[PDB]
This record gives structure tokens, C-alpha cells and sequence, in this order.
RNA sequence: AAACUCCAUAUAUAUAAUUUUAAUUAUAUAUAAUUUUAUAUUAUUUAUUAAUAUAAAGAAAGGAAUUAAGACAAAUCAUAAUGAUCCUUAUAAUAUGGGUAAUAGACGUGCUAUAAUAAAAUGAUAAUAAAAUUAUAUAAAAUAUAUUUAAUUAUAUUUAAUUAAUAAUAUAAAACAUUUUAAUUUUUAAUAUAUUUUUUUAUUAUAUAUUAAUAUGAAUUAUAAUCUGAAAUUCGAUUAUAUGAAA
């Protein structure tokens, strides 16, 4: 069954970029959270995928 | 000879595996069960306060699609969150290799099997 | 605006925190106390004083040393400095480090402040 | 901390006596850790090496 | 873009920048204009080996 | 000014709060909260009625940091373990005196919306005190009462006296007449200066009568101890007394306010934490036998050993600080023989039937929809979570974009 | 010279009566890689080949030390040592005090700061480390004072354990959650209002000055107390109250 799956990403890869970019000092749980609210925010005004 | 003796299950059908990462340590107990964690007797997001800490121990159970299956018994010390995290990933893909060694070809591919060995490097 | 004995202050501000920024000799715990011994609750704001609670502001404000009277404490001391002869006193009238600091670089503030009649 | 000081005292005094301890409840200032610290003397004398060295 | 909104927050103010964009008004897009007309400007001096 | 009438100023957590970003949200209908008919409803997520919406929005039921804005309006899980479970206590249990705990997120807020929401169904008197460290914070008014022994807060009972008022039934109120006349000097600002008091004779006038009373802040201390009394003497209205943030209390004994002395004033020396604590440890008696006083703790308040002590979980330990330890908060507690409500974590099903409400509501994100196996969502989700936990659940679902 | 090697990493064996517990460890020995294999493609000096991709196997991804020659007659006679030359009642030796800490300008290297992707409080069944140190010691808990219920911080009193995988220095910190935060009328308050109630809306009051220094910043300075020492004046460290510069 799993010969046909492929594996699943670690991570996105854009997203990733971006909150590194954000970061600074090593504090990306800071940058993490303010791209999550951001992006949350953008969700509740169009209520279209972030 | 060699000095390499088939892994099983133990007399709980639990697979111990070690699993290290920058200074921290973790042995885990996977059992089949219904996707229960415990990290030194707590709970995941008691212990784990970062969420891409809880993805990465979670990765190795994404890859063979079975998050669900098991139950996770991982005590850790040493380091911090993320080496213990990352500590406890990597022993996950080790101890599941026994119930099913014919996906340790896709856990290696995932690159849950290697161990990472970048530590602090005194300044030369 | 809220004037106590002279002073200004802005409506928003904070009467404790207000009291220990423009009155000479009253600093936080300072200030803490006179507004728990006129019954103003810690986060009161100048805006909502009336004037009965102002002139108790004012009437606790003079029974202390601040200002003038507290200004005058320090330049008395300094001048006794000077007068018994002692080297702190050279100091403060050089306009030079008074507590022991170095002179080769830096001491400039030293030399703005450090004066017989300091402010 | 709901035990009566008093108690508390009794306690500290007895015990200090039992065990051949100070007991100041004051708290004067009574020297006595100058009485206590050891005598460095001997190392320090020992510094250059024992001077009795066959010549 | 974004650090010229009023909130005291980046993040409310990212998600304002965020959402404007995602509804076609951005200051941004006359800076990519600018870049692209440049580069147009100079399409004979490129390369090709 | 740089600030427009719509512009968005407020921090992420209150522009999320306060700016009405529920509007675009879908509307969805769904079943209706009903304790009566909980086995219609067990186990499915329900809206409440339009008159429990305006009751708990009044009482404070709903907060901040709850991800209400997702969604029209607040919903809530009807659960077995949790809701069914502490609603059919709360009506058999015959002290009827509950403190509801668990981990941080756990749901216990939401828990005693559902308690609230019950109570406006069966025809009670809720009084819910929303945050309590706004009378501990020392950021309102205090004076001393000589006829009460009191520090009252004029400014913080003129908001709990209202709130008593717009979320509870009129009719409720109207039906329970006065059992004692009452003077109070009037601050109405149209005879204020005409008649000097305002009377509230007994068998004519209501407690709504006297819910409604203007007086000056210095008396109104004496209106707060008029109402308790005559909603703990009448018998007709079951009255149901609410703390959530419990936790609060019991940590802070010391409130923010000093005295002419520059001493702090203990908590039990205000008016709101002596009433607060009368209630619960069963001083002030209610003459209605299906009265009820629902606490909650909540996971943003420091923890010691008070709270575990007053519920037996942990023996006394008496060399412990009084930071850590207040007994005389133990005391009162195991007075008025509160006991505990842990509410437990979501089990897979659970998770299984909020996640399919969310595919609904249209707040998954596309990589958890495509190419994604519903099985192995609700596993990966579940592991994320905690195990249950519905706070990580929501964070993990609409607040991880990595 | 490279290397061999040692270290790290992975694994095996041995040791520990698993209360010196960290067995998720400690440290002796040995093994392992300078990775290997096939497959298609592209070039070639086309062959018993390279550059790539692809599948497969594997824990495998990093470091070290030392020198071969020569130059700057580069630094050091102040780490110690040698020749020459000079001093020998002094250029040698000891004691007291002072200086090496002076202050116009200039230069190097650092620390702190100039606020909201960032600072400040609080978080006790105590979130989470590593490497070191303790017989010329490390100092627990407790009590007392600053000081207030307590906590916190500082010192005193007292001196438990440990000369150590045992006890102590020492509950790591950031993180994370809550609260607060001048500039900012983006606030606060009084009424009324709400199905945003830790909140919305309405009407009033909430300052003036202002390119600017605040509830940022912590230099400077007054006073009192403490610590080490025989001794803190030139010339040490800490605390409290007050002061609050530049930026
Ligand atoms: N039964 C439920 N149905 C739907 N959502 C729920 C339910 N229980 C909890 N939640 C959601 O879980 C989150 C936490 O809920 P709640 O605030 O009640 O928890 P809590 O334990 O009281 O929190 P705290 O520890 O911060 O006081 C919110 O997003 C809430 O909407
Ligand atoms: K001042
Ligand atoms: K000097
Ligand atoms: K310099
Ligand atoms: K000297
Ligand atoms: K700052
Ligand atoms: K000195
Ligand atoms: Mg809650
Ligand atoms: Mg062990
Ligand atoms: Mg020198
Ligand atoms: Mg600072
Ligand atoms: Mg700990
Ligand atoms: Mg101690
Ligand atoms: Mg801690
Ligand atoms: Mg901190
Ligand atoms: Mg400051
Ligand atoms: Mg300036």
C-alpha cells in the first residue's frame, strides 16, 4: 500500500523561508506566531485558504 | 562473525529503541495501540509547548501512515526542547522498524533513521 | 490639565507614577504612600481628581522636604565639602569625578554637572 | 508556619544544646565564625618547598 | 508595506498589508512595474553566452 | 488622526476579540443546545437559543482567546463525559456546590457556558462573576463602609449590578417581592435634587425594582448586600452563583489596594471577595433548594497548594509559605463542602465530530482537505492535540501555518 | 609529507550485587567509511572511463595534533638563563606613605542604551541543559532585619551535608502563558447602550507645550547601611532612599 504514497513533506518550503526570514535572534517560535496570526487574520476577512 | 542479533519485540510487545540529538537523549516504548503519547509521564502538549516540536515527533508515524497505531512511552533527558523532540523522532523511526522491517527503506528515505551530528562546536 | 502646586500634568497620567516624575524628592515609594494615605486607589488617573482631593495632594506635599528644600540639602552638603578642605570638595569644584572614577576618557558628564551649586 | 514561634524556639534550643551548636536568638554579631575558620598557616608556609633539602 | 498601518502589532499589521494584497491593492505592484520596464530597457545587452 | 474609523489599532489578540470578523463567516444551522432533550443532541456540536445568546453575552459566558470569531456564534460540543455528565450531577447532587478543573484548554469555560445556558432554560437566576481579578486589581475605586466593616468598589458593582440585570428574565426578578423596605439615597439625575431617597416598601416593590436603584457610589455597597439578601431569602427562583477564574481568588489573597497605612488589604476584606466567599462556603444560605455555585480555575493563574489541599488531593503541609498556602481559603472551601469536576480530555470520536464540523464551517486549510485521508487527518490531529486537548486541537487545525 | 592515527559518531563485549542511579549512565576493549552497488544520460584520451541523474544498502554527516625550508638580524635581556660593559655606603637591601587611578585633545577595544517583530512584572506537586568547582573549602534549610501577610532581593545569625557519579555552589535562562506599557484623544472617566460584556456604540470631560526624552534610558550626585581586610583617604564591591545627564 505504501509503495504508491509518496512521502509526505516535512515541511513548506515557502513558509519556512518566510518565517526565517521574519526571525531574528533564534526566536522563530516569535516568528512562527507572528505569521500564524497574520495569516489567521487574512483567513477571517476573506475566509479563503491563507 | 558479526555482532548484530535480530531485534524483536519484548515480553509487552513493546520495541525500545535510544535515539540522541545535540546533548539530549530519549528511549521510547512503541506498543501497537490507538495513537496515545506520554513524554516523561505528561502529556505531549504539557511537555511540548511548540507545535513543529510535536510535528517532528509525530513525522516518523506520518511516513508509515500509522499515527494511530501505536502507542508512544518516550522518557527523555539532557538538551532542550528541540534536541529532546528531534531525540525522540529519531528513536520512534528506530523502534518502528521492528514491527515491520520492510518499511526501513522509506524511514531511511525520510531521513528519520540518521542521526544528526551537528553539535556546539568550540570556536577554532 | 491638573496643576498641583505649580506643576502640570496631563489628565491621563497616573497619579503615582505622575507625582514621582515632576516633584523633586518623591520617587516611586514615595509617592506610593501619599496616595495611600489620601485614599487614591493605585491606578487613579489626575483627570478624575476633584478639587477637595487636589488640595490634599498639595496639603501632603508641603509637609515634606521637595523642591526647593530638598535642592537646598544637597547644595549645603556640598558646600560644607568645600569648606572643610577635603578632596571630594576640590572635586566638585574642579567639575571632575567626585566617586573615585577615571579621568584619562569619559568624565563627561562630570564635567556638565559636578558644581558647588549643583542643580 | 501555623507552630507557634515559641514552639519553634524550645525546639531550636534544645537541639543546639543536644548537638553542641550556638544558639544565638538574638543575633549579635559574637565572632565566633572567626573562631571556627581553619588555620591556613601550614600550606601557606609550605609554599617554596620544605627548606630541609640535602645541599 | 506593512509597517506603515496604524496597529501597534506586526502581526495585525501584516495581516492588513496580507489581506489588501490578496484583494489586488498594493503600493508594491508599481515597484515590480518599475523593475520589469527597466530590465526591458536593457534586453540587448544580456549575454546569451 | 493616523487612526481611522475602521482601522484595525488593537493588538492581534483584541482585534480578534472586537473586530466583529464573525460577520463573513457562513452561516450554518445546527441543532439547538436543550438539557431536556440531551438525547437528541449528545455527542453533535449545537448553537445555543437566541435567548441564551443574550443572556451569556451579558454574564460574560463567552471570552477572548476562544476562536469565536470563526464561527456566526459560539458553538459548543454536547459531550458524555464532560457536559451530560456534570449537568445530571448538578441536578441530583443535593449540596450542589462544584468547582470544574483540568488542564489549560481543557474546556472549562465553555463547561460553565453550558451550566449558564441550562440555567436560563430552567427558569433561573444566574450571577456570574466573569473576572475576578477586576475587583483585585486595584484599577477601580475602593472606599471603607463604617455600617459594613467593607472596602466597596462603587465602580466595579455599578457593572455587576447591571449585568445581574439585562442577563436574568424579567419576569423571574418582578416575581420575587421585597421581604424588608429599603432606603437609599437617589443619584437619579432627574429628581435627585427633589426627592432625597428613593423607598422600596416590602410585598409591593421586586428585586427588579431594586436592581434599578441609582444611588450614589458611597451607598451602594448597602444595595449589593440588599440584593444578595433578598435573593437568599426568597424561595421561589432557584439562584445560580458563578465564579469562573476561581483560581484567581484563591492565589491572590493580597489585593492591589493599601489602606491609610500603606498596609494591603486582604482579599476577604472587600466586599466582593467576603460576598464571593460567603457563598461558597455556605454563610449565606439560600432559601431555594436547587441553588447551585459553579466555580471554575483557569490554567492563566499560578498554581499552589491551596486549591489541591480544599479538594483533598494532597495532605497539609504547614510550613508552607502563606504565598503558597492560604488556609484560611482551605477553610473556608471545606466549609461549604465544594467538590471536584475534572473535565476530561476529548476522546477520537470527539475530535472526529468537531473536525467534521469545521469541514463545514469552511476554517480547515487546503492541505488538510486535498490529498489528505479523512482517517489520517482525525489520527494526526488527535496526536497533536495532546490527545484531546480541544485548544491544541483548534491552534493545530487554524493557527499552524508551517 | 600525506597518512597512520587520536577525538566525535554508530554498534558489540566486559564491568555495576541499577541506594554514589544519570543503565536514557559511566569507561575499558574491539569493529565501522577514504562509503558501496547497480542503472540511464552526457562528454571523453570511448575504456577495465569521468560528470550527472536514478534505484538500492548504510548511523555515517565533523574535527584534531604535529611539522620542510627560508625571510622579516620582527617580539622578548621584564618568564628564567649567558657574554661583554657599568654600580659596589649603592644603580644592591629593608620599612612608612605616595604613585602606577593625574586630564586639554586624539586613537583602539568593549559594555549599556536611544520602546511595541519589545521592554517590564508574575508563573511551587517547581518546563527544559552542559561543562566545571569545593582540605590555602563549597555552604543547605531555618531564623532576624531592610519589610509589608508572604514571596522576591540584600545582609546578618547559625554552620546541615560533602572533600564528593553521594552533599553543596545551583529550582539554568531565554522560550511559553497572563498582565502592563510613554509617544497615542489609538487613552481614561461619567451617564446611557448592546446578542462583542476582560467588550461595543453614543454624548460629554480627558491640555498645554511639543522635534520632541517617557512609566524609554541610567550617567552624574546627596545621604544612610553593609561586605572583604590589620587598613577602603588618595583608591574597592553591594544595598536602600533621593537625584535622573547625554542618547
Ligand atoms: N465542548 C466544546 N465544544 C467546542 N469547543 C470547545 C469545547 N470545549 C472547549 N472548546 C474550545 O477549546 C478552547 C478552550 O476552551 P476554554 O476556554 O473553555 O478552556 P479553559 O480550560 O477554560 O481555558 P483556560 O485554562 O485558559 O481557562 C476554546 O477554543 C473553546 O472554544
Ligand atoms: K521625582
Ligand atoms: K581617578
Ligand atoms: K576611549
Ligand atoms: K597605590
Ligand atoms: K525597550
Ligand atoms: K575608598
Ligand atoms: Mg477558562
Ligand atoms: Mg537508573
Ligand atoms: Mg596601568
Ligand atoms: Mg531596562
Ligand atoms: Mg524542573
Ligand atoms: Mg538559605
Ligand atoms: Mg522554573
Ligand atoms: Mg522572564
Ligand atoms: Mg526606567
Ligand atoms: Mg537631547
Amino acid at each position: 500500500a505504501l509503495k504508491s504514497v509518496p512521502i509526505p513533506p516535512r515541511k513548506n518550503a515557502t513558509l519556512d523561508h518566510i518565517t526565517n526570514m521574519i526571525m531574528r535572534h533564534g526566536k522563530k517560535e516569535k516568528a512562527q506566531t507572528i505569521l500564524s496570526r497574520a495569516l489567521y487574520l487574512v483567513y477571517c476577512q476573506t475566509r479563503q485558504d491563507p | 562473525s558479526n555482532n548484530i542479533k535480530i531485534k524483536t519485540l519484548d515480553e509487552f510487545g513493546r520495541s525500545i529503541a535510544v535515539g540522541k540529538r545535540k546533548s539530549s537523549t530519549a528511549k521510547v516504548f512503541v506498543v501497537r495501540g490507538t495513537g496515545e503519547i506520554l513524554v516523561n509521564g505528561r502529556q505531549l502538549n504539557d511537555y511540548f509547548l511548540k507545535m513543529k516540536d510535536r510535528e517532528s515527533i509525530m513525522y516518523p508515524l506520518q511516513v508509515i501512515e500509522s499515527v494511530g497505531k501505536y502507542n508512544i512511552f518516550a522518557t527523555t533527558s539532557g538538551g532542550g526542547p528541540t534536541g529532546q523532540a528531534e531525540s525522540i523522532m529519531h528513536a520512534i523511526a528506530k523502534a518502528l522498524v521492528v514491527f515491520n522491517p520492510l518499511l526501513k527503506s522509506r524511514l531511511h528515505k525520510a531521513g528519520v533513521l540518521t542521526r544528526d551530528y551537528r553539535h556546539v562546536e568550540r570556536k577554532k | 490639565v491638573v496643576h498641583i502646586l505649580g506643576k502640570g500634568f496631563k489628565g491621563k497620567e497616573v497619579i503615582k507614577i505622575a507625582l514621582a516624575s515632576k516633584f523633586y524628592g518623591i520617587g516611586k515609594t514615595t509617592a506610593e504612600k501619599i496616595c495611600s494615605k489620601l485614599g487614591l486607589y493605585p491606578w487613579m488617573r489626575m483627570h478624575q481628581l476633584s478639587e477637595p482631593q487636589i488640595m490634599s495632594i498639595a496639603s501632603e506635599l508641603s509637609t515634606m522636604t521637595i523642591e526647593g528644600d530638598a535642592r537646598a540639602i544637597v547644595k549645603d552638603n556640598i558646600a560644607l565639602k568645600r569648606k572643610i578642605g577635603s578632596y571630594s570638595g576640590m572635586r566638585h569644584t574642579l567639575h571632575l569625578p567626585v566617586r573615585g572614577q577615571h579621568t584619562r576618557n569619559n568624565a563627561k558628564t562630570a564635567r556638565k554637572l559636578n558644581k558647588i551649586d549643583r542643580r | 508556619m501555623n507552630v507557634p514561634k515559641a514552639r519553634l524556639l524550645k525546639v531550636a534550643e534544645l537541639s543546639a544544646k543536644i548537638f553542641d551548636q550556638n544558639f544565638n536568638p538574638s543575633g549579635i554579631r559574637t565572632g565566633s565564625k572567626i573562631l571556627n575558620e581553619r588555620l591556613k598557616g601550614p600550606s601557606v608556609a609550605s609554599y617554596y618547598g620544605n627548606p630541609d633539602i640535602l645541599k | 508595506s506593512a509597517n506603515q498601518r496604524v496597529s501597534s502589532d506586526f502581526a495585525v499589521r501584516l495581516g492588513e498589508e496580507l489581506t489588501a494584497i490578496a484583494k489586488g491593492t498594493s503600493s508594491a505592484f508599481e515597484k515590480r512595474d518599475q523593475i520589469h520596464k527597466t530590465a526591458i530597457a536593457h534586453r540587448a545587452y544580456i549575454q546569451l553566452k | 488622526k493616523r487612526v481611522t474609523p475602521g482601522s484595525l489599532y488593537k493588538n492581534w489578540t483584541n482585534t480578534t476579540h472586537t473586530a466583529q470578523l464573525q460577520q463573513t463567516a457562513v452561516p450554518l444551522a445546527l441543532p439547538i443546545f436543550n438539557f431536556d432533550d440531551i438525547s437528541k443532541t449528545l455527542n453533535k456540536v449545537v448553537s445555543y437559543s437566541n435567548k441564551q445568546y443574550k443572556s451569556l453575552h451579558h454574564l460574560g459566558s463567552f471570552k477572548k482567546s476562544q476562536f469565536n470569531e470563526l464561527f456566526q456564534k459560539p458553538v459548543c460540543l454536547v459531550r458524555e463525559d464532560a457536559t451530560n455528565s456534570f449537568l445530571k450531577k448538578l441536578v441530583s447532587h443535593p449540596v450542589k456546590k462544584f468547582i470544574i478543573t483540568g488542564e489549560p484548554g481543557v474546556g472549562k469555560t465553555v463547561l460553565l457556558s453550558q451550566a449558564h445556558a441550562y440555567a436560563v432554560d430552567s427558569k433561573q437566576i444566574i450571577i456570574n462573576i466573569s473576572y475576578p481579578e477586576l475587583f483585585l486589581n486595584g484599577r477601580n475605586d475602593f472606599s471603607y463602609d463604617d455600617d459594613l466593616k467593607l472596602f466597596i468598589q462603587p465602580m466595579y458593582l455599578k457593572k455587576l449590578i447591571r449585568k445581574i440585570l439585562k442577563a436574568n428574565d424579567p419576569a423571574l426578578l418582578k416575581s420575587i417581592e421585597l421581604s424588608k423596605d429599603y432606603k437609599f439615597s437617589n443619584a437619579n439625575p432627574k429628581n435627585a435634587s427633589v426627592k432625597p431617597f428613593v423607598t422600596l416598601n416590602k410585598t409591593k416593590n421586586t428585586v427588579l425594582d431594586l436592581l434599578s436603584v441609582m444611588t450614589h457610589p458611597h451607598n451602594r455597597g448597602k444595595l449589593m448586600k440588599a440584593i444578595i439578601d433578598e435573593l437568599s431569602v426568597q424561595s421561589k427562583v432557584p439562584i445560580m452563583f458563578t465564579v469562573d477564574n476561581f483560581s484567581k481568588v484563591l492565589t491572590t489573597a493580597y489585593s492591589a489596594y493599601r489602606n491609610t497605612e500603606n498596609k494591603q488589604i486582604y482579599s476577604l476584606d472587600l466586599q466582593m471577595g467576603k460576598l464571593m466567599m460567603d457563598i461558597i462556603s455556605g454563610e449565606t444560605k439560600f432559601a431555594n433548594g436547587e441553588s447551585s455555585t459553579i466555580l471554575a480555575i483557569s490554567g492563566v493563574d499560578r498554581t499552589n497548594k491551596t486549591l489541591p489541599v480544599a479538594l483533598g488531593k494532597i495532605p497539609v503541609d504547614p510550613y508552607v509559605t502563606r504565598y503558597h498556602y492560604e488556609p484560611k481559603f482551605v477553610e473556608l472551601l471545606q466549609k461549604g463542602n465544594v467538590t471536584e469536576f475534572e473535565v476530561p480530555k476529548l476522546n477520537k470520536q470527539e475530535v472526529n465530530e468537531l473536525i467534521d464540523y469545521y469541514k463545514q464551517s469552511n476554517v480547515l486549510l487546503d492541505k488538510d482537505i486535498t490529498g489528505k485521508k479523512w482517517e489520517n487527518l482525525i489520527d494526526e490531529k488527535y496526536f497533536l492535540s495532546g490527545n484531546g486537548n480541544p485548544r491544541e486541537l483548534l491552534k493545530s487545525l487554524v493557527l499552524s501555518h508551517r
